[PDB]
């Protein structure tokens, strides 16, 4: 009976059919095909190891992303994840349920004609709809009115949206955030000596990423504060026995999101693609833009923020204006539980893309 | 389904096995009898889920079928010699029980490496089930 | 009817059918002419003597060992050791049965060529194939990765293998153990007062070397304890009656596989090779070449190991890593206990060198 809502990622590829709680099934989506060779005899290995286990069996593969700026690289592995992810963990066939997909706001033509067309052909799924991440996360903050924050590894976003109408003339896409926060983090742990230098290894930096890194709430006196004694600085263990410790580069690495002159990119900060957004939209909207801006994604669940990011809005923003910032508990599944109330709802039904009105029709539907 | 039929009875057979394993030297005929009864469960695992991958109708499944399969063999005869070993090395003239306690072990181990693969010939086969 | 699994050792050449127990033919590889004149006239005895018949008379040969810096010193003796194992011992033509013969991990090209290629032109086998003795040794262990110390008279090595890979750039080759150890025990055999210089005799140091040294717990300490007026002094008796009182040098001779400057060598002892194998591999991997370490060969057999070892890993190991050292029983016939896995099992009957593509593409791809 029930449809199933499966997010495309730009992660962290999240699957679950339609309800009630949280996702059944999250995975890194990574394939790495096996650089060494065996000499166990057989073979008696996979041709290339998809996730979980691709992290839990590194440093003999290299790893490779099949998303990359948020376009597909080949569907030739994109094909063998959801074949994978289908048949032997969630243990389901495309053909049992209408499905739900997802794609970005503004990403490139025809990712997602390729994407539809090859998936209708292939795993022969009887309707499909697709929603871009950040509309669904509306739903998830149970509001209709808010600038969307769907903020991944490697393609945040910030698109507004007022009751019940999305606006196009105001639309901001940054591709600084967040594999190009990984890379960095990488490139300055490398600076302590903690080597990091190949395309696996970036994993273990990533988890480093999560867990050690937090957003300052005024930089300039953290600088002060990180060259007086007492230590804000952190102990890390490593797989291997090692002990390393981070902490001025700690508090550096987030404010980067409001500070792009750490990566040396242009690109202008959440902060100023916020308020130019905003001050870009007519002007009676702008009212309740403000105090509607809504965060969505597993990059966001930083300590620290919300009130660096509410404090920078406000110092910038009119006097008297108020800014509230909505927070979901565990962003990371925000999406997902925007899809499951879409494909849920009735009358909506007849909004999908059905295979037999798809066969004469074709992918002009779609848009 | 003679594939899940079998991978509950090598289950049932690790039960017992893992009970014999903390015994003393008076579970030495038994030990070595219950790993010759885990090698032939092994094999007809093996011998099904080459039968269910001629039956599917995707090259992928079947590729993955075989390839994890295909491991079952030799880790079923090095559970088989490593038996023989053990055997010996219990009621040993002289032997250490740190030798001792260390066969076991890898015993215990490597029969964790057949119960790993055939638990991902399982997952292969409910897959190759669907197509 | 079964096939043949016959290992080329560095001692100590094994030999026996495919399985189910223990080789048939073992013996210390000595070739020797008779180096004293007849009066018998004969004469009606052997133009040089194999084993077992070079260890029944001592004193009248010279003995030659055939294999030495782990290579041969040729095939001339080399297929009088193969024709006389096959022929008057095990009592078999290689025509009938495909065999399965050993090599070393790293060693000069083109010499398993050679080898082939003189063994499929003299003893005709229908077909064949050559393993590293390492590689062997992981089938007798019953793990799936490991770093695996195959140690004999002369050549040791130590070769890393992960789940089912061998990671190339790890591997080491130490000219350092055991025939070296043989040879400096004669030296410090020396100053108890007999005479060992002579070729033959140096069999009966090779036998002190078994038997009678152990392994120190820490060297400083032994040493002090030695200088206790409590006997540390053993005695052994020689083959005409003699009594030699060995007491210091008894851990004097081992130790020098952890000091090679004992020998005044200055390859590094097998404490910091081990370490420098784990330490050329990938983060993930490091864990796991920890507490799969495999000792194998007949040149680890004292009971002084594996917990001295244990000691001086885990004083360089870092704080709470897995270590696991302890070997199996009978590690001189591991390497065959291997060997009978192997070329026993299918898929790899079809991986064996066969006569029709040896005679077209000759000794083509062989490593
Ligand atoms: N506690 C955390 N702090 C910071 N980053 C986190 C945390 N938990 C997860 N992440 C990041 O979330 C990213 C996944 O983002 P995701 O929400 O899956 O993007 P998307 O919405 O586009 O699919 C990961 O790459 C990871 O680095
Ligand atoms: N109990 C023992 N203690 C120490 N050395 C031993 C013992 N028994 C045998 N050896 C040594 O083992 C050597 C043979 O090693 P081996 O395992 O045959 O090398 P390989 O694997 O490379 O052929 C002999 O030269 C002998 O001195
Ligand atoms: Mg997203
Ligand atoms: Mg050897």
């Amino acid at each position: 009976t029930t449809a199933l809502v499966c997010d495309n990622g730009s992660g962290l590829v999240k699957a679950g059919f339609a309800g009630d709680d949280a996702p059944r099934a999250v995975f890194p989506s990574i394939v790495g095909r096996p650089r060494h060779q065996g000499v166990m005899v057989g073979m008696g290995q996979k041709d290339s190891y998809v996730g979980d286990e691709a992290q839990s069996k590194r440093g003999i593969l290299t790893l490779k992303y099949p998303i990359e700026h948020g376009i597909i690289t080949n569907w030739d592995d994109m094909e063998k994840i959801w074949h994978h992810t289908f048949y032997n963990e969630l243990r389901v066939a495309p053909e049992e349920h209408p499905t739900l997909l997802t794609e970005a706001p503004l990403n490139p033509k025809a990712n997602r004609e390729k994407m539809t067309q090859i998936m209708f052909e292939t795993f022969n799924v009887p309707a499909m709809y697709v929603a871009i991440q950040a509309v669904l996360s509306l739903y998830a903050s149970g509001r209709t009115t808010g600038i969307v924050l769907d903020s991944g590894d490697g393609v945040t976003h910030n698109v507004p949206i007022y009751e019940g109408y999305a606006l196009p003339h105001a639309i901001m896409r940054l591709d600084l955030a967040g594999r190009d926060l990984t890379d960095y983090l990488m490139k300055i742990l490398t600076e302590r000596g903690y080597s990091f230098v190949t395309t696996a290894e970036r994993e273990i930096v990533r988890d480093i990423k999560e867990k050690l890194c937090y957003v300052a709430l005024d930089f300039e006196n953290e600088m002060a504060t990180a060259a007086s004694s007492s230590s804000l600085e952190k102990s890390y263990e490593l797989p291997d026995g090692q002990v390393i410790t981070i902490g001025n580069e700690r508090f550096r690495c987030p404010e980067t999101l409001f500070q792009p002159s750490f990566i040396g990119m242009e690109s202008a900060g959440i902060h100023e693609t916020t308020y130019n957004s905003i001050m870009k939209c007519d002007i009676d909207i702008r009212k309740d833009l403000y105090a509607n801006n809504v965060m969505s994604g597993g990059t966001t669940m930083y300590p620290g923020i919300a009130d660096r990011m509410q404090k920078e809005i406000t110092a910038l923003a009119p006097s008297t204006m108020k800014i509230k910032i909505i927070a979901p508990p565990e962003r990371k599944y925000s999406v997902w539980i925007g899809g499951s109330i879409l494909a849920s709802l009735s009358t909506f039904q007849q909004m999908w893309i059905t295979k037999q009105e798809y066969d004469e029709a074709g992918p002009s539907i779609v848009h | 389904n003679d594939i899940i039929a079998a991978a509950k009875r090598m289950a049932l057979l690790m039960a017992e096995m893992s009970r014999l394993v903390r015994g003393g030297s008076g579970t030495k005929r038994a030990l070595i009898q219950c790993a010759k009864d885990i090698a032939k469960a092994s094999d007809e695992v093996t011998r099904l889920a080459k039968e269910v991958a001629k039956q599917c109708t995707d090259k992928r499944i079947r590729t993955n079928l075989l390839q994890v399969c295909e491991r079952i063999p030799t880790i079923s005869t090095q559970l088989k010699i490593l038996s023989t070993v053990k055997a010996t090395m219990l009621g040993r003239t002289n032997i250490s029980d740190e030798e001792s306690e260390q066969a076991t072990e890898m015993l215990v181990h490597n029969a964790q490496n057949l119960m790993q693969s055939v638990k991902e010939t399982v997952r292969e086969a409910e897959a190759a089930s669907i197509k």
